[PDB]
């Protein structure tokens, strides 16, 4: 069903 | 004392700005980041703004503000439990599937928010803040933190303090992680974010787009931290409005939620413009409601999340693989490898759940291990296409030879990696069950510790799989044929 899926806390580059 | 920690500033953004010092003394460089961090952050008096209030004591404001903006408020309460710390419980029964959570775009903090905020000014000519959507959203908290009216503040105001981030370690507590996969990660993560700061401190202090901001009278070190950890422990992509686009949001209330194992249940709604949770099991009143974060591994956990957790399902260490440019066969493998979508050299997974290696890892490795006859039967001739095919599929093997020397190497390369570590499995239990530690310690051992489990697994697979490809040879079998 989720075509837009929310992932708590997704990982991310910060540098 | 503006003039000190101007140069205190000065200085660790030198500091931080240096090439990597290579991997041998990365140890060495964040000791003496982490020397100049804690001088600065002794000479400054913590987080600008603080509120009068416990962190409970703002929950119903959090509620109401909630539902005037149209979120789902009925069906739960807030809780501090010890294991996981603040989260949503039960105050009735909830069946798997049923929509019980809602949040409507109007409540989230995202990058557009930022930018149409205090903070344009500055985001609109600093090229860092407009390429990394994470650092403007730590920004915009601080910005709304700092302002007595903002519309986030029921948000802001319920937000924890302090969090279980690497940032937070003792030296002695990231000090276990010595040897481990997992610490170059942390050592990048404690750079990263001093010289972040001490950016950002320079920009505040002098540059004019930055002279409205709330921030000119206090921005200490200790408000960035808090800010990155919120933002790194929470932070949520989303479809734009118009969903042709992503972009990076907080999302209140349904952050609150805690982590377990399954499915994510969590979607966006763009019809509507709400974000939606379903349950992920059934709750009965008195439980409480936890989603699934996602599938991450215990690494990605504790440096990013700040947590540890148990029987993750989805753990996993890495392992970096490649063709030997002085194989003789390295051309050739080099192209069948090719052909099947798969680079020369890649950093792979093994996996704690099995099966320990993926279908690509599979493929990979039935290559690295191909004789140039095989070789040549996955380049030429009108079966090879279906050769290719079948690389990344356990039922199916190349040949009996080719499967026992895969593993075989597998075998040995995981073993090899498990004598890399400074203490052994047996040793990490010891320390779990004969030393009283923290909650931080107690996340270093344990990540050491699964590092090394997962690898100990591999060992134990591959050799499963080794003795029973051997007997297969020995028996000359008949190879399976995919039909
Ligand atoms: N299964 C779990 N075990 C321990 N901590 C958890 C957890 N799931 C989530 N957390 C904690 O919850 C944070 C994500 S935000 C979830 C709400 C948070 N407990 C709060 O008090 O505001 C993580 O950074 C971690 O601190």
């Amino acid at each position: 069903t989720l075509k837009y899926p929310i992932e708590h806390g997704i990982v991310t580059n910060w540098d | 004392s503006p003039k000190e920690i101007l140069n205190l500033t000065s200085e660790l953004l030198q500091k931080c700005s240096s090439p990597a010092p290579g991997p041998g003394k990365e140890w060495e460089e964040y000791v003496q980041i982490r020397t100049l961090v804690e001088k600065i952050r002794k000479k400054q008096k913590g987080l600008s703004v603080t509120f009068d209030g416990k962190r409970e004591d703002y929950f119903p404001d959090l509620m109401k503000w909630a539902s005037e903006n149209g979120a789902s408020v009925e069906g739960f309460e807030m809780v501090n439990f010890k294991e996981e710390g603040f989260g949503l419980r039960a105050t009735r029964d909830i069946k798997a599937e049923e929509l019980f959570l809602w949040v409507p775009r109007k409540l989230l903090m995202t990058v557009e928010s930022a930018k149409n905020s205090v903070l344009g000014p500055l985001y609109s000519q600093d090229r860092i803040l407009q390429a990394m959507g994470n650092i403007a959203l730590a920004f915009h908290l601080l910005c709304e933190r700092a302002s007595p009216n903002s519309f986030w503040q029921p948000y802001i105001q319920t937000l924890p303090s302090e969090y279980d981030t690497p940032l937070y370690f003792e030296e002695d507590e990231v000090r276990y992680l010595q040897s481990t996969q997992a610490i170059h990660d942390v050592f990048s993560q404690y750079k990263n974010t001093a010289r972040q700061y001490a950016y950002f401190y320079k920009v505040i202090q002098t540059h004019p787009h930055a002279n409205k901001l709330p921030l000119k009278d206090s921005f200490t070190y200790e408000d960035y931290r808090w800010a990155v950890s919120s933002v790194m422990t929470r932070q949520n992509q989303i479809p734009t409005e118009d969903g042709s686009r992503v972009t990076l949001a907080l999302i209140p209330l349904w952050d609150m939620c805690n982590h377990t194992n399954g499915l994510i249940t969590t979607g966006y709604n763009l019809e509507d413009d709400r974000c939606e949770c379903v349950a992920l099991q059934d709750f009965r009143a008195g439980e409480q409601i936890y989603i699934f974060y996602g599938t991450r591994s215990n690494a990605e956990f504790v440096i990013h999340s700040g947590f540890f957790f148990d029987n993750n399902s989805h753990d996993r260490v890495k392992i970096k693989l490649g063709v030997s440019k002085s194989d003789r066969l390295y051309a050739m493998k080099a192209e069948v490898l090719a052909r099947a979508g798969i680079p020369t050299s890649s950093v792979f997974a093994l996996h704690f759940t099995e099966p320990p290696i993926s279908a690509q890892l599979l493929a990979f490795l039935r290559v690295f291990c191909m004789t140039e006859e095989e070789l040549k039967e996955h380049l030429l001739g009108d079966s090879a296409i279906d050769r290719i095919f079948t690389l990344g599929n356990s039922e199916f093997p190349v040949s009996w030879d080719n499967e026992v020397k895969l593993w075989t190497f597998l075998e040995d390369r995981a073993s090899l990696l498990l004598k890399t570590y400074k203490t052994t499995i047996e040793e990490d239990k010891s320390v779990l069950k004969n030393h009283d530690l923290s909650v931080r310690a107690k996340m270093a051992i344990k990540l050491r510790l699964g590092e090394k489990e997962i690898l100990e697994k591999a060992v134990k697979s591959a050799a499963v799989n080794r003795e029973y490809y051997r007997q297969q040879m020995e028996e000359k079998a008949p190879l399976p044929k995919y039909e």
